[PDB]
């Protein structure tokens, strides 16, 4: 019944924008710490972290206090917030938005002038990022608190306990918490003639690979396997280039994909687009090798001539390697049988070539699956 | 309106009621807040933010002993229409909201009756935060709730409580992609930490699968059916391959589209999203294997040579498993002879390559059951 | 002037909270009218409609009045909205905020009391999107009024006029007009005691259907004319697996864009979504049929055998019904076997033309089959 | 301070309320000098038919309640006072799809010694028009801006414009589009007096170095394929591929084209009818191609030709299409004469063959003729 | 009590400080606002709007000769920290924003000094509009500028200064996207407008060639080498139109993700955006090119002639430049004799045949030197 008494008779001599001093030349204490409930998303593509926190604000006052006789009990009081001064503990790294903190809800103001003020904030801070291990990466984020215009002199920022509190937190489903811990550090800033006092919180996160796994990396692989098929095939088949044609457009579409859903920092490069990068060079490697072979299946003797060496190499020593074992009125009708008998004759030894450079075409395409089948194997480890 | 200005006026000035502090006049004096949401539309659910959007009007009474006439010395007026900025509140608000913000919508008038009753009811459009499970993604049922906590108060100053154990549908317009199923409340207190309290309304809802089967799912069994069809083309056709790698894109970007309805996650993948993999890997193998066959086929006895152990499975033991079986005159003979002779050896290089074209015609029958019962397999699993 | 003296004796007493009312039991008869300025847009994939509108209020205070003959500056005094009474008149079915747009804006108010309050609005309405002809649908998007704190008892919302005003309208190049009314109820909410009084506006909206007759029925029926083509090819150029994989290709990623176009309620099916499923079904039976031609057209003697009856059927009635119609004897001994080999050969290659010809017919059986059953349920299916 | 004074006095001395019109009588119209000032073009966008430009509406009128001399305090004769102190006509654009009426925000005015009012606020507009996109690659549209009073009306104010056109003084010359000619203009009903404002109007053109040299060339060159596909042979095996990319390019481009621009609010662009209609050529370009390789393979052992085919093409067709077409002794006899007589019915089952071959040499050459011929006379009404 | 609120007390009212009347002393004296620009940190610069965000703190200087008291009266207490507003400020904001809202920013304090000095330090973040230069991408450099301007006052009120010609740069964390080269700041006055007076800060940024460089310039070289290969194939295997149409789309794709990351103006295109169309126009042609090859390389003497020019130019003069180089007896008799004649006119069949393969060879070859020395002399132009 005396709580409105109580209210009008603090609220009277009354200075909002001074400090809480009573003797001057003393700096203030206030402590603070952060909790957080919700690690809303990570952005890799423009580097924003945002959370929600709850900072506290626990400072002493030399004034705001009364005797809790007279007004029998009332030990405690709810103040609104822009009746009270308050410190301006900012965000420093920030990103997108507003610099000063959101939320009116009241400070609890205790018996011997304590004030506890808990308001809520979402924040979109900024954090650099690697991406050398992108499927499997690690982050370490950072939040800079600390007062604006106040200095060390003034202002004596400590801290209540080395780490977040997580008493209340929605687990993210994609990046897992690891480790969470807070420092104080004294800088002094230019432009300005005083030490400062900063705090800063750094969260340690990891993710979880199973949707960049088996979204992203299988298909790779899969991809990667059907290149060296190629050298398999028959060059009579009619499907030799089709297979070359899909394995690089396929790697186009996935290094495209990989490339729009990653960060555009140039510092570094990841270890999946080198890969990609080695993989599609081999890709479009193939394609010229499967071109200079199908032009040797079909050749003929009208129209091109073996060299001389051709004969020795590619046929004696390069498949001995490679394990490829080489597996009147008589007068009249005499002459016109012996006419058609020669024909067949000659027939038969123009096809003797037209089968040579058949094998040449095998042999240049199996010398070739033993080098890609090497690298390729190779160049994952 | 002579009796209302005047019971206005004298209530509201001359006790200079201050709307600041909680009605209460004993060493407690737990002042209880009824509660009782009332849908009106459940407007949407999204799946790939885990963010679901209602309409609802929460309801409020409370009793402030600060606000009782006479109602008979002010002509009976019985009832008042005070705004709301002018009456002591318990700030209920929503625990779990999504993009940040706790106030509540519009503020209205409130009646106040003549024992001091108050019937606060602000209409309101919310977006909670739920977890969406994706397990049998088009017939699926979900359990999404909406936590109500008091913003400025705890117990010691208030107690909240509920008058009915349930929601309230009244004005609803059904929805065709969702369908309630029920609408429990329940009052969650922890009897070891006194300083919490809170009302949770659950929302159960089912899905209405009929445009994701007649989108989606019947496609991808039209695509996945054309999978076995590689193994009955013949090898001399030509687009064995052409037929084997369309399917398999075709595959590849059904899967792309069901990652776009499915939020990314690392616990739950959908069982469709687990049929699409599987069949992927069976495309490989068969590319793979007709690969391998298309080899086989192309054979001849100037280039291969067929080994005697390769003659004898094939073509003999496999195919009967598998239920499948298939002077002058002398220059004129001489010239004559020779001709004859060179049919003779063209007939029997025909014969060894008649002979490869039907061992990949066994291979190929062999592996067509291979992939079949690998394939039933697989779908019982599931 | 004396205009201020008008003001100061005007807004010397009033009190902004109380129903202008001579006695406690007397409604206040409010006149309501909405006319429409600008139809935004009538998104579909989550349905809502959403539009431009001026609010037009007419009620009759009683104590704001004067003598207009004592004073000058008479009959219109402008004063600003939120100083006086003001019925709180809400859009009941709102999709995402803005369940009132008060705004600042004036208030006429002649001699007499009246005040003509008319503040502009814009309104994210929701109305379910009812798809069954689309792209030739039909649509009745509603808008609700209702005082939210006054009963029928205190507050008594008449209507003026029986549609609404369109002497504003820019008009739009998607919806054409047809018919916009409005009507009153009265109801009796299950959360209350009292009867509520509501205004209801429904707009009739009728879509033009050009933009989506172009991109999407125009190339949906060239693909579904094509797919046809595939058992008229010869089996011997090898270009009937590309053709029948195109069209299914083709056929999927505009079914895709057609549900990414339409909502996703799952009450009615579309009748282009039916569509295009039957003709993707018929095009997957295409596929499997292609294969099992392709697959008798390469059978040779040496492999395969003619089991005596489908030589018999196919080739004796199918055509029909398809209207399809020393040294001299050594001499001798070598020459017997020059000829002997090529009267094999012959024997062999007559057999093989048999297998080629069971190919034709049979492709031609199913060119006729296709054509008459794709159109039977075409028919019944499309009106 | 004598800006303390006059501030002071002037707004409490004349009992100054803001809310009634310095008016001498009852109809005493306040004349409102107006201009427009064009800053920035920024968008044009014609999916929702919607502009974007920044301006400096100025304005001017006369208020007989400030004025001050024959004291001299100081010498002062300019007042600038914040916007929400004194009377204003609230003139407001009044074709606005956002919904938002008002300026930007409100600044501080300038206020002189016999009176005068001078207000240049900044604010931002995004009108209404009506798009004409007939010839969408080079377009010339007609977009226009109408100021309004919402308050008041021709019995209270009396708009008038300063100068028929408005300034681009300040105006920074954009990369997209080409202004042609922005003329001012007033409007007034005689039948029932109380309407009354201005309007400014926007020509623009599109200035065409993007449109132009770049997606009007891929929708030509795959218009022009179809005559390659038309001249291919049928033994190569590939008219397939290259007919059916060639279609599903120009759906692509369609569909683009589309998705670019809004096609047909009444009327479609000359673009969209080009490629329907080669759309519609390359279809049948398809089934005759069809047609074509279905004649090829044809062979006297499944096919017969009848005698009219015969008189038709190889004998009348080419000449138009210009096309030239260039003991024991008894029984070895019965075996030689086996072998001869088996080779004579060879060549002649060969021939037949050919003259299927060349018969459908006709057919595709002649439709090359009507291809090359339509697509000519065809696109004269849709471009000219 | 401490002496801090009585400075105030003493200070702002009593004595009845104005928050409203610019410390000018008398008529015809200018104040002397100072400023320094300190940047902190370059968010991003986007390409296809034009925009530049940033954050920057905004350092103020200038003198009110109202605020000044004794320091020996109070004791101690040289600095007083006055709050948000509660004096006199010098609306000083960015001109060139992306809204346009020409918003202030917020205020967070202001430290006195004794002797009337006020300094100011806003953090801010603006968002400018840029002039991005796309022609030398992905190797750019860019410069895009802020100015200030005073929101109320103008010229022979206040007169701008720069503290500093450069921009400090302490504090600044620095991005992997963008370097910094320069940050230079003039004054513009105008000696003709007797109002004009800013202050301009330039951004000389050059662009990291890392993420392109690996990601979009490489893959279009080898696929312009694959474009190459056409020409090179036997024209036998069936898959020459295969490989052209592939290249096309190949080309297609790569030109439609650059117009994502370029403005679209009309003033000028990229030297990577040119190259892009060259490759397609010589890709068409080599597609004609190969259709006529094509249908070459499938000519019999049933069929066509060979007129004698075509044998005297292609099988004897370009090659060489090309460096290519290639009664029972009369029964027996008159039944044989047909069958070695009947082989004999076979044989100059093949022959003519296979002269239509060689002359489809040497236009082959000619078109790959021709295409090649284009595809190099053309590219030399655009470097
Ligand atoms: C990246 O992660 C590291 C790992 O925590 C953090 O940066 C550095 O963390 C160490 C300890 O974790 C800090 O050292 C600590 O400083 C106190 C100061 O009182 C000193 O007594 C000890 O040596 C103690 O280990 C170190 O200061 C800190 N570095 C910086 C620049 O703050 C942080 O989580 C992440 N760092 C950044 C820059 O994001
Ligand atoms: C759009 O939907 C509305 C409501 O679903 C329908 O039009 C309106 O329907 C109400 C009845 O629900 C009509 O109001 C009253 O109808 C009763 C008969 O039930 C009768 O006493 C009066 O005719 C009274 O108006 C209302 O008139 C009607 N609006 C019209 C006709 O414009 C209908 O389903 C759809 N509207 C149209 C025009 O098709
Ligand atoms: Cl205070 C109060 C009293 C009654 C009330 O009814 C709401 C219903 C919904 C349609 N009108 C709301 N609020
Ligand atoms: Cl009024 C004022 C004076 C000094 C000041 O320094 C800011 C420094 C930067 C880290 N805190 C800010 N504001």
């Amino acid at each position: 019944a005396t709580e409105e008494r109580l209210f009008h008779k603090l609220f009277s001599h009354y200075n909002q924008f001074i400090r809480p001093v009573e003797n001057v030349s003393d700096p203030v204490t206030v402590h603070f710490e952060v909790a957080i409930t919700q690690l809303a998303n990570v952005d890799e593509v423009n580097q924003i972290m945002e959370t929600n926190l709850w900072l506290r604000h626990i400072w002493n006052d030399y004034k705001l206090r009364w005797d809790p006789m007279e007004y029998d009990g009332i030990e405690t009081l709810r103040v609104p917030a822009d009746k009270i001064w308050k410190p301006d503990i900012v965000l420093y790294n920030n990103a997108v938005g507003d610099f000063q903190v959101e939320g009116k809800t009241k400070a609890l103001l205790k018996y011997n002038g304590m004030i506890t003020w808990t308001p809520p904030a979402i924040f979109k801070s900024s954090c650099p990022m690697d991406i050398t291990f992108f499927p499997f990466d690690h982050q370490n984020c950072s939040l800079k608190f600390g007062s604006w215009t106040y200095d060390k002199a003034e202002i004596d920022l400590l801290i209540i306990g080395s780490k977040v509190d997580m008493n209340d937190f929605w687990e993210n489903s994609e990046w897992e918490i690891i480790d969470a811990s807070g420092y104080k550090h004294d800088i002094k800033y230019n432009c300005c003639e005083e030490i400062y006092t900063d705090i800063t919180y750094s969260f340690y996160i990891r993710r979880l690979p199973m949707f960049y796994t088996i979204n992203l990396i299988i298909p790779c692989l899969f991809i990667s396997f059907l290149t060296v098929l190629v050298f398999y095939l028959p060059s009579d088949c009619g499907e030799k280039v089709t297979l070359c044609i899909s394995v690089l457009l396929s790697l186009t579409v996935f290094l495209l994909v990989i490339t729009e859903t990653i960060p555009s920092t140039s510092l570094v490069v990841p270890l999946v687009g080198e890969y990609l990068l080695f993989t599609m060079i081999f890709v479009t490697l193939s394609i010229v090798v499967t071109v200079f072979v199908l032009n040797i299946h079909y050749r003929t003797p009208t129209t091109h001539t073996m060299p001389r060496w051709v004969k020795t190499v590619f046929l004696k020593l390069l498949p001995q390697v490679l394990l490829m074992r080489w597996p009147p009125e008589l007068a009249d009708i005499l002459n016109e049988v012996q006419y058609i008998a020669n024909r067949f004759r000659s027939q038969n030894e123009t096809k003797e070539v037209e089968d040579d450079w058949k094998y040449v075409a095998m042999v240049v395409d199996r010398v070739f699956l033993w080098v890609f089948i090497i690298v390729c194997v190779f160049g994952t480890a | 309106a002579n009796a209302e200005e005047k019971l206005m006026d004298d209530l509201l000035n001359k006790t200079r009621y201050n709307n600041l502090i909680r009605p209460a006049t004993s060493s407690s004096q737990l002042i209880s807040i009824k509660l009782q949401l009332s849908l009106a539309q459940l407007i949407s659910v999204n799946e790939r933010e885990q963010i679901m959007t209602t309409n609802v009007w929460l309801k409020q009474e409370w009793t402030d002993y600060r606000l009782t006439w006479n109602s008979s010395r002010y002509e009976g007026v019985n009832i008042l229409r005070i705004p709301a900025k002018r009456i002591w509140l318990p700030d209920i608000v929503l625990y779990n909201n999504a993009d940040g913000t706790y106030e509540v919508s519009v503020y209205t008038n409130l009646i106040v009756r003549s024992n001091g009753s108050v019937l606060w009811l602000p209409p309101a459009i919310y977006k909670s935060a739920c977890k969406i499970e994706v397990k049998y993604f088009p017939f699926d049922q979900q359990n999404c709730t909406l936590k109500f906590r008091s913003w400025t108060y705890d117990h010691t100053e208030i107690d909240m409580v509920l008058m009915t154990p349930t929601a309230s549908m009244d004005d609803f317009t059904p929805s065709g992609e969702w369908d309630i199923v029920a609408l429990p409340g329940r009052r969650t207190v922890n009897p070891q930490d006194p300083s919490y309290v809170d009302v949770t309304y659950d929302f159960i809802i089912k899905r209405k699968p009929l445009f994701y089967t007649i989108n989606l799912i019947i496609p991808c069994v039209l695509t996945t059916l054309l999978a076995i069809l590689v193994f009955y083309l013949p090898s001399d056709c030509g687009e064995k391959m052409t037929l084997c790698i369309s399917v398999l894109l075709a595959l590849t970007f059904f899967l792309l589209l069901i990652s776009k309805i499915v939020p990314p996650t690392s616990l739950d993948v959908p069982l469709i999203g687990k049929y699409l993999m599987f069949t992927m890997v069976l495309v490989t193998f068969s590319i793979v294997t007709s690969v391998c066959v298309l080899n086989v086929h192309h054979r001849s006895p100037s280039t291969h040579t067929m080994a005697p152990w390769v003659k004898r499975c094939f073509l003999h033991k496999l195919p009967t498993f598998l239920f499948m079986k298939r002077p002058d005159l002398a220059e004129i003979l001489e010239e004559v002879s020779y001709i004859a002779n060179r049919f003779r050896n063209q007939d029997e290089d025909q014969s060894v390559v008649e002979d490869w074209k039907y061992v990949a015609m066994v291979v190929d029958r062999l592996f067509l059951w291979v992939f079949m019962f690998v394939c039933v397999l697989g779908t019982v699993g599931l």
